[PDB]
């Protein structure tokens, strides 16, 4: 028994949510299949349950804004959320709770990420950063760039088109109320800078915007 | 604040004996020409105390407790010991009683002091023109929220670091009686080097300050003198002892000064002085104390191996009840065998909430309820707390504090009857959630959405009451399963079903605690030749005392003898003649306690001589004792 | 409600040792003990149910026992793929929430952290923006605190924290924290110091720069 | 003393102990602000 999660990458607000969890190896006729979402930051939340009769009960935080249906012929079950907002941005998961052959089976899938917010598709604004001259002296010199105001997540953030790996640390996005941010840096020794070319490469294929900000002492000749 | 000393030389943990020290006045009552006894936290005689020094090779300042009695006897030569440190945890979390002395006044402050690992004082600058002046103050770091302050009379303390033998002896006893901290003081000149004099010294109270704090640990404030981590101390030594609430007899002269004290709970020769209330005891035999054998173990051979619970009408019954109108049965006053079901390895789900079924054989409860019904194949997981399904949301919901059992087994060959089995019903829909131990027999039409059903079925409108149905050609999820739900609780009634390990025995020839059907106490069982009747469980003598019991499992007759007890007598010589002892333990042999057994009891301390002499001190059964060469 | 008081929330063991995670219940639970294993980047999975039988598909190295209120998970010969957060689940009532979590870590050598401070560039000062990001990488373990200092005062509003898990190349960690400011909010301050506290020494790493250059 | 001890926004510098494990002794005081046993059921450290 192996489950699989699926769904769109971004969902516009004030619409109907759509999820699909297929159950392979056993048709859905006996047991219980739940929907457990997880916020980014290792925090899971339980929404509600679905019985065999069809009548469902949920948490008091989501009274009539979540509908769970099932189909015994397609061997899958869906999830629909009405009047979505920014609080529904979580990583959903599917599970199977049933008994049989004197064993307690509990199988899970892979997981899906659905990001719902009030902001529309916004192109990113890449700003390359450079250390100043009035800083404290240190044996290590770090390069970085900050990208804020983009939607949705995830994106392709690397350095020198993937050819640079010395001290490259890629940080995930931060869950804000409307949009998301980015964070990336590269740690090189003092004998490397500025002999090696350092280029901030941040791509955004959802809005067809790819801005590469090479560290150049503007303006040059 | 953070200054520590590293001039401590390692010494072995020796001890010092106290012969007749540790006696003070228990109150402010004037007594003269009387011999009265008292009981308070005094130092027991012939005891061992700790070994600590305050000199330039040993410098110790440990963390010693306060609740076990504090006896501070110290010799002083160059005025090193200034004060003491008291408190609960000796930090800023709780209050602390600090007593310091800066060689001008005895300053006592009750604040929230924060002490370091080793508080001390600083007497420095001893290169040229020293004159023994104070330099630093390293007792505490800061203080806040002070509640009491006491300033004594001003004086002039000689801070000269004199060496040699000790010439002064200062004894102090610290205790806390309902917040009132009493300080006893005594100063007498002695002449020794290392140890304490083995004499007598009566301590007198000095001050009584109503502090009102709890004191659990205490330290000792010391000073440093040398002609920040390499400084040494002067010449002092302090020995800390522990006080015990023992009985002490005090002798008062015409002036009211205590001249001699004898600890009663030390030796049987001293027990004669406290019984007769006289320091001078003549030659003879007197009653001293009472002997009693202390038990070691405590077994309860109360229940039998019979009276098993008839579980055949609960698990293997012919017909159960419904899942919404169930009938709860009470089973008690028997022994429930649950180990033969867990070890059979034939059950589908054998779990017990609260107490595990492996621990149910060693766990006591008041009673156990029953809840038996017939479920489907997919409803095995539904009878569980914090779950969902067709039973947990519509028929029966388990509480969070559930201490029963969930027992499940396949009953496809048991519920299969000719023509079908339609004697069980279940609820399918409900308008709201369930409550713990709530029944529901309503047949109202459930409304799922906002469209009303108007009492009839239709769009999202179904009937809640449905009937069961199973076929042998179906899968595992449609098979009938017989389940029994238990419920354990604790009431004011004693425990009736625990499971006494299906086997009981009896231990003899040892004075231990027993709990029988008609006798509870300490005793030692011996062999016998009596024959009990098959209905009797215990027997009594002519004195209406139980002295013979029966094993509930083995067909053997063993009489129970109680443990030996009686008075303790001794043979005491004259006061100005000798101090030898000869203890006589009555009503016991010389095994349960110069060894000779008599009819009165075991006598230890007297050598059996075959030669006959004149009876000086009578004992009994023609045996007497004397004092010969 | 019965809350599972976890005795250890962060353990550092090696390959081949025994993992001891104890969840002491406040009341008597019996068979109400559930163990879940949530791998980083993966889905959770039920490991031990009712403290008696493991899940189908779990190897024999995962076991556990106990009775009353003392339950200890026994993981013998812990491999490198067993680095996950272990939760103690109760079946008292709905909702089906999880506990705190016990994350395992391969015991490696500690390292001094490096804190880097980036001043805002010329493109943000011309438009009217500002950005002060304090990065922190190449440290061990992950229990390193980073404090913000805005003119000697600690600032927590608007700080976007972003922590990373254990890397698979050299077993290191990394974190970052940014603050969105404007042109009027950048020149009004003069002091900015980002420090890191490690368990190897009491002296933190000092790093600061002048706002007026 | 409503017009003497009050201030703007309220005076929160005065506190009092509401529950304790045992009754106070005659002439006994305590300035500890830690969490102790409230009644028949102890808190066991933190409030709970």
């Amino acid at each position: 028994v192996q489950l699989q999660e699926s769904g769109p990458s971004l969902v516009k607000p004030s619409q109907t949510l759509s999820l699909t969890c297929s159950v392979t190896g056993d048709s859905i006729t006996n047991g219980y299949w739940n929907w457990i979402r997880k916020f980014p930051g290792n925090k899971l939340e339980y929404m509600g349950y679905i019985s065999y009769s069809g009548s469902t009960y949920y948490s008091p935080s989501l009274k009539s804004r979540i509908s769970i249906t099932r189909d015994t012929s397609k061997n899958q079950h869906y999830l629909q959320l009405n009047s979505v907002t920014s609080e529904d941005t979580a990583t959903y998961y599917c599970a199977s709770d049933y008994h049989g052959s004197k064993y307690y089976f509990d199988y899970w899938g892979q997981g899906t990420t659905l990001t719902v917010s009030s902001a529309k598709t916004t192109p990113p604004s890449v700003y390359p950063l450079a250390p100043g001259s009035a800083a404290q002296t240190n044996s290590m010199v770090t390069l970085g760039c900050l990208v804020k105001g983009y939607f949705p997540e995830p994106v392709t953030v690397t350095w020198n088109s993937g050819s640079l790996s010395s001290g490259v640390h890629t940080f995930p996005a931060v869950l804000q109320s409307d949009l998301y941010t980015l964070s990336s840096s590269v740690t090189v020794p003092s004998s490397t800078w500025p002999s090696e070319t350092v280029t901030c490469n941040v791509a955004h294929p959802a809005s067809s915007t790819k801005v590469d900000k090479k560290i150049v002492p503007r303006d040059c000749g | 604040q953070c200054v520590n000393l590293t001039t401590r030389t390692q010494l072995p943990p020796a001890y010092t004996n106290s012969f007749t020290r540790g006696v003070y006045y228990p109150d402010k009552v004037f007594r003269s020409s009387v011999l009265h006894s008292t009981q308070d936290l005094f130092l027991p005689f012939f005891s061992n105390v700790t070994w600590f020094h305050a000199i330039h090779k040993r410098f110790d300042n440990p963390v010693l407790p306060f609740n076990d009695g504090v006896y501070f006897a110290s010799t002083e030569k160059s005025n090193i010991i200034r004060g003491w440190i008291f408190g609960t945890t000796l930090d800023s979390k709780t209050q602390s009683l600090l007593i310091v002395n800066n060689a001008t006044n005895v300053v006592i402050k009750v604040c929230e002091f924060q002490f370091c690992n080793d508080p001390f004082l600083g007497v420095y600058y001893h290169k040229n023109n020293k004159s023994w002046m104070e330099s630093e103050f390293r007792v505490y770091s800061s203080a806040n929220n002070c509640t009491f302050e006491y300033v004594s009379q001003p004086f002039l303390m000689d801070l000269e670091g004199k060496q040699g033998n000790f010439k002064n002896l200062r004894e102090f006893v610290f205790k806390n009686i309902d917040g009132y901290f009493k300080i006893y003081s005594k100063h007498t000149p002695i002449n020794l080097v290392r140890d304490l004099p083995q004499g007598f010294s009566a301590l007198e109270p000095l001050v009584d300050l109503p502090i009102g704090i709890n004191i659990t640990r205490f330290q000792t404030l010391l000073a440093l003198h040398r002609s920040s981590s390499g400084w040494t101390a002067g010449a002092a030594a302090y020995y800390v002892g522990y006080l015990q609430p023992r009985t002490f007899l005090l002798k008062y002269n015409e002036n009211g000064t205590i001249t001699d004290a004898v600890d009663c709970a030390l030796d049987p020769l001293s027990e004669t002085k406290c019984t007769l209330k006289s320091f001078t005891v003549e030659k003879g035999i007197y009653q001293t104390s009472n002997f009693r054998v202390q038990p070691t173990e405590s077994i309860v051979r109360f229940p039998n191996i019979t009276n098993l619970c008839p579980f055949g009408e609960v698990f293997n019954a012919t017909r159960f009840a419904s899942v919404y109108a169930w009938n709860r049965k009470r089973i008690s006053n028997c022994v429930a065998d649950y180990s033969v079901l867990y070890n059979s390895a034939s059950f589908s789900t054998f779990k017990c909430y609260g107490v595990s079924p492996t621990k149910l054989n060693d766990l006591c409860f008041t009673n156990v309820y029953a809840d038996s019904f017939v479920i489907r194949g997919d409803e095995v997981r539904q009878i569980a707390p914090g779950q969902t399904g067709k039973i947990a949301d519509y028929n029966y919901k388990l509480p969070d504090d559930f201490t029963g059992c969930v027992i499940a087994w396949n009953s496809n060959n048991l519920d299969s009857k000719v023509g079908g089995n339609y004697n069980y019903l279940y609820r399918l829909f409900r308008k709201s959630n369930l409550k713990p131990f709530e029944r529901d027999i309503s047949t109202e039409i459930y409304q799922a959405g906002s469209t009303p059903c108007n009492g009839v079925e239709g769009f999202n409108c179904y009937f809640p009451l449905q009937s069961y149905g199973f076929q042998p050609t179906n899968g595992v999820g449609y098979q009938p399963y017989r389940v029994v739900v238990l419920s354990f609780e604790l009431l004011h009634a004693p425990a009736t079903v625990c499971g006494p390990k299906k086997s009981t025995n009896l231990v003899k020839n040892k004075c231990v605690n027993f709990n029988f059907n008609g006798l509870t106490g300490t005793g030692v069982l011996t062999e016998s030749n009596k024959k009990f009747l098959p209905f009797q469980q215990f027997g009594r003598d002519i004195a209406d005392t139980t002295d013979a019991v029966r094993d509930p499992q083995t067909l053997e007759i063993l009489d129970i003898t109680p443990c030996s007890f009686g008075g303790v007598s001794v043979i005491t010589p004259g006061t100005n003649t000798s101090n030898q002892v000869a203890v006589l333990y009555q009503d016991v042999n010389c095994t349960e306690v110069n060894v000779f057994q008599t009819r009165a009891g075991c006598l230890i301390g007297a050598e059996h001589v075959n030669n006959s002499y004149e009876c000086d001190i009578p004992i009994g059964a023609g045996i007497c004792a004397s004092y010969q060469t | 409600d019965i809350v599972m008081t976890q005795s250890h929330k962060f353990m550092s063991t090696s390959v081949g040792h025994r993992v001891s995670i104890t969840c002491k219940a406040s009341q008597d639970v019996g068979n109400d003990v559930a163990w879940y294993q949530q791998k980083p980047g993966q889905s959770p999975k039920l490991l031990i149910y009712w403290a008696s039988t493991r899940h189908t598909g779990v190897p024999d190295r995962f076991t556990g026992s106990g009775s009353g209120t003392d339950f200890t998970l026994t993981i013998s010969n812990v491999q490198s793929e067993d680095l996950a957060d272990y939760f103690c689940q109760q079946y008292n009532r709905y909702p089906y929430t999880f506990g705190g979590g016990t994350k395992l870590e391969i015991k490696r050598a500690d390292a001094a952290p490096t804190v880097s401070i980036f001043p805002p560039s010329s493109e943000q000062l011309t438009s009217g923006g500002a950005s002060v990001v304090c990065f922190l990488n190449n440290f061990y373990p992950k229990d390193i605190n980073v404090k913000w200092k805005i003119d000697g005062s600690e600032r927590q509003n608007g700080v976007l924290n972003s922590w990373t898990d254990q890397d698979s190349k050299d077993s290191t960690y990394s974190m970052s924290s940014t603050l969105t400011l404007t042109k009027d909010e950048y020149e009004r301050h003069n002091s900015y110091t980002c420090e890191a506290t490690h368990k190897t020494s009491t002296s933190p790493i000092v790093k600061s720069f002048n706002r007026n250059e």
